[PDB]
């Protein structure tokens, strides 16, 4: 299943995925921070 | 051991008829095969 | 525990005084 | 290898199946196929006789299950030369 | 290709729709149409493995409840050289 | 819905299915028929 | 290869997507987009009969929920000689 | 790059805002803008898949609240050859 | 073809009956046997999708009660040009 | 012809039809008879290991209602250098 | 390129399959696949930040299902330059 | 790469650690360390916008409970051409 | 002699065991001992198929026992050509 | 050597059976076979002790349901001089 | 420096992540990477003893969740001379 | 000395406490005291790895209750290169 | 003499031990150590046939206390010429 | 010298931490590192009895709780001239 | 034979009725006989393996009731050349 | 290095052995050893910080169950410059 | 070497088992055998100080439960000239 | 040799009687007696490690009863380079 990446306004990107997996591994430092600026992730890892 | 090498001519027919008939048990290095084998037919 | 032709036959064999 | 296999199946699907099974199951190499009438359909395969055997086993379990179904599977080893006539010389 | 399909069915006219829907399901080439004896009628296409499935599918579907029926409906993805030469290579 | 697309005797074909799919239509004439032979399909729809 | 796959979406967002779905899912070719009108779009692949079944399947699961949605996914293993026409041959 | 990444919205006023924010957020060069019909634009933007994300992410935003809408925003981060033919290459 | 099909096993018995089944069931070119190490073995065929789908189905079926089994089944129909690296070209 | 097959029977009359069945069916010798006492008499054959199965198995069937009957029945495919010095080179 | 994204599977056909996933999924180069013994396989990818990141993810959700498994997927966004003595150019 | 991240911190201690994890963890190209006055210090590094992604989240952890912490962590994945006026652009 | 018989054992003595007892039964050569991995071991024979199936028990039988045991014992009739490119003919 | 072991049966293939394991299972050499009538028939093997161990217990395993059966299996390390008067040297 | 610092793993991935925590981590110099076989990995780092004890802590807390695991992680602070021969100087 | 070893203290009695410290514990050398502003006064010294980590430790202590007291005390083993251009050289 | 013993075990330090005991324990003559993989190795002996059941006597008692102790422990009187290919002839 | 001890461990780095602790204690000399396979490293050392009974002691020792553990230690104060052939003479 | 069995017993009628029973038993050679001293009586003999097996449990059989008994029954396989030097060659 | 690693004992037997393991143990260079007078001996290493904590740490384990046993075990990681006048130059 | 290694048992059944032990374990010779008297039996070595450790504990081991058992187990690291008179040079 | 053998003793007179001990029991040389202070008086033997470990043993056990007694014995089989610039070389 997929929240199809949200961003933090509510509109759905769809497509390619940068976002959390629970099987990936070495990018997860940092992945629950809000980090201001360009939206680059999902509102589901940062909760925006 | 059963009592006759060959098994009852009525307990069955064979798979296979002629010369390919598993009625008479033949000991030794047959072509039989067990469960232990696979591929076969 | 070792496997071979001394294994075979159990029983059905005479005369034979193997050690132990 | 001289030795003679034979499947009887009812209706020709079964026939082809099985000849396929028996010739990819082992070494004989298909020889006919002869509609005998009413529904019979005929296969006979040459080749060494263990082959011809492993062959013909396998041919009988695959065809079984398809169509009206197996009727007959044999094996003889040593055809004798008069029933050479009868029996096709090469598939048509 | 080399896929074959065959269905099989009691009397003419199931085998006529079973080949008219074969043919007309997927890219499939009609073989032939051989009358084994009793009522059997087989009709054989050749083509890939996925057009032939397709064929024999659709073509089991037509036939199925026409006339007496369907007796098989076979699919074989690459038959043996030697099978080649007891099938038809095209409708006398 | 990929669930797997099983075979007769059980094992799972995973990759690339030809099996008929819900959104997918045309190629549902016979779907469910029993054709005997090579298999190509997988038996969740026809069955053995 | 003659099987024709379609794939028509609610807007081309998911025609492309639906496109690279089918293009990456097996060896097919696209044949045209056809923008139907009132935000339709439609796109053809053609390839083998196994082919084009994986890869509109493929199309069809990958732009279900992409934007507006996916309207249809269809497959014709043969199509008829006169229908050949009304078909895109390159892409547009 | 040759990462995808599309937009699609309800008449041309969102299209072209949409097209600006993308622009302008990330380092991404619009190649494309499609009247898909029944009142769908689309506009297509390319670069590599860090730019390309956070461009579509900047162009959803920007065009959701302005005239009739987004409809659909989608990334494809490497496409396949053929889908290069049904896009454009450079806006005309 | 493109395709590919490749069955994992454990041990290499179960991995000769697959290959086996494979090209006799369908058009499939065997490519090669690969010790993976640790008791996998895994062999790699090619050729069209429906052809590799037939294949793929009967080598897994042939091979699961064969020894240790078998561990993957999967159908790849069409590879990208950067996987074709790590594919043995030729069986040695 | 180094592979063995002997039939045992009670009596010579069963033994005779056992070696003229045995001989008759496959591509075999007689290589001799021997009167074992107490009224056994084994028939032994050498051949190749397929022609001695349909050999023996033809053998068996025949003798087995002949006579007071059928002991033993046996194929040794390998016969080691030393056992052949208790073997019949030839028929008396 | 200087990120690294490797995955790693029990077997050979779940590293092929997460390879085929991974250079669909985004541009990614693949640079190796590793046999590391007990049947563990890795493969490793070369690209973008943005690019591994997206093709890793791909990659290890494909490769779940098929198989034995995915043991690891791991993301390094720049390598230490001593590290790279022991990570593959190009696949062997 | 043109994308801009920038760490702000409550003193030097934690800037340092920042622009430490930062440059280790990508690309990312380290460009000034401004102290902005009342304690507050700003670590900027440049690269492209996925690898600079990587770097801001790797440092806003590294420093997150380093002496009084993350003031403001901002990634600009594209800046305007304007801005790199006011912007550190010397190594130091 | 072409029928191909393989016996898979966990561990080199169970191997040894079956090789040794699978060529004294009947005349097959005795073609590879294969190091699969992982601790299995595989002996191929090749020869006629009557003296294959009696290889075969005769090893099955004899390395049930002996160490960790029997894995597989397999026989094909006759392999598909392109399986051969993967078979040893010669044992090292 | 000179340590001899007798195997007894009633029939003459069952000695030929245990004639045939016990030369195949040791270093023995098969020195007579000896019609003592009434359907006994013994055959005698000469050999070192460890060696015609092994060879008697072979063939009493090989023999023991062969035919109308096993009769004795004896061992004797060392015969008298008197007794090698009544042994046979060579078999006829 | 003379200390070694190992990290052992089941796995090539989690192998990676901590030859590129440690290398980063602090002054050391990576040296070598061993296959020990059955999915251990071993990573073989020298310097310092105080730069070989931060390292190692660093690798062993960073490759710890990534894959199978951690197995071993173990400093030896001086390095006799016989083990250097055991120990791989070159990168690889 | 390559490792860095910072303390930031509220204050400039607390930070030269620190250093004193610092520089008595170990081995390391001063290379900077900056004012960043607003109260903080941070003193950084390069040191071996053992050494940075004895001095900061002892540090921290001496300075932790003098004056508003310890903001921060933070050991890298090692600093990325571009690091150490924001970096003080010699004290000032 | 000709008799074959083989003692297998997990791991080589109960091989090395067995080996020894072996050769100690009565006339046989190592031939050869074989690493199986996955763990087990192989130590086999030629000598005459009572010689080998005392050395396997005393090597399986040997290595069953050694680390992971043994697997199998077999006595082959007499190996068939075509085994000899498969068998090693001195250490190396 | 002649002396022989053997350290067993899975896994390589208990194997080094053994090899330096048994290097260290005694005037013993590395004469193999072995890889067995399925994780099992050994470590062979030479020497007098004396000094090799303190080197396998303290081997023994440092190893047991170093990563996944010690397998066994063994001495043999004095090997078989036959096994010296199977034994190491020098490292890698 | 090197073998060597030797029996032990307390005065001299044991030891003639041991050295009888062993001599009888199997092939085995009286070597000597030692008059210990106290009372005891030694008497060995030289065989094969096997020989010395069966006569050493003859002898030690044969005595235990006879006399004040049996003190041991031992059997050395293999004596090491060494210990050659102190055994008897010929009773006296 | 300029580190101080001091280890007090009771007696020359525990300091000896302290000696052997310090230096062993870490890269250290003994600087002297002292008798302090009413059986107190005192060993002096001086090294770097790393080190000198390895160094101490072994020697302080080494002699605590040896002879009278360990009273003091210090590490000063830098000394004074007066010390140095008290402190021994080199061994003597 | 010097060292002298006697063992004293009651018989000459248990002196040759440790005669045998003794050589075998390590790497000593068997300078003599005394009857002492009385029963008792001496067996005296001669070898490097701990090979005669390690044999004569081997010896006391493997003689103490044969026969009437060990009474003495000794070793002489340096035996004074005097002594050496009333030693057994050689073995007779 | 190498090994020192060290033994401290309450006193002068048990120390010159484990001196004379040491010296008789082994060929060992005598290199240093030191006068620790407080009663503790040391005397250390070099050789070979066998010799030394019989000379100490020597050593201890006469010197146990004499005067205030023994107070430890301690072997160091292989003494570090740097702790020989601690170890008398002749007596003084």
């Amino acid at each position: 299943s997929t929240e199809q990446s949200l961003t933090c306004e509510g509109q759905i990107i769809s497509g390619t995925s940068v976002d959390a997996s629970d099987l990936v591994t070495g990018n997860e430092i940092g992945e629950q921070q809000l980090i201001s600026g360009d939206a680059y992730v999902g509102a589901q890892q940062t909760g925006c | 051991k059963p009592e006759l090498v060959c098994a009852p001519r009525s307990d069955q027919m064979d798979r296979v008829s002629g010369e390919g008939k598993e009625r008479c048990h033949i000991t030794g290095d047959d072509w039989s095969v067990n469960k232990h084998i696979t591929g076969t037919a | 525990r070792i496997t071979g032709p001394g294994m075979l036959a159990t029983g059905l064999i005479t005369g034979t005084p193997e050690f132990r | 290898g001289i030795a003679l296999g034979m499947i009887e199946t009812r209706g020709l699907v079964p026939a082809i199946e099985a000849a396929d099974a028996m010739t990819k199951a082992a070494e004989v190499r298909l020889v006919g196929r002869q509609f005998v009438g009413g529904g019979y359909v005929t296969v006979l395969v040459r080749g060494e006789t263990g082959a011809v055997n492993a062959a013909v086993r396998a041919g009988a379990d695959a065809c079984e299950r398809v169509g009206d179904g197996l009727v007959a599977a044999h094996i003889i080893a040593r055809v004798h030369s008069e029933v050479e006539n009868i029996l096709p010389k090469a598939p048509q």
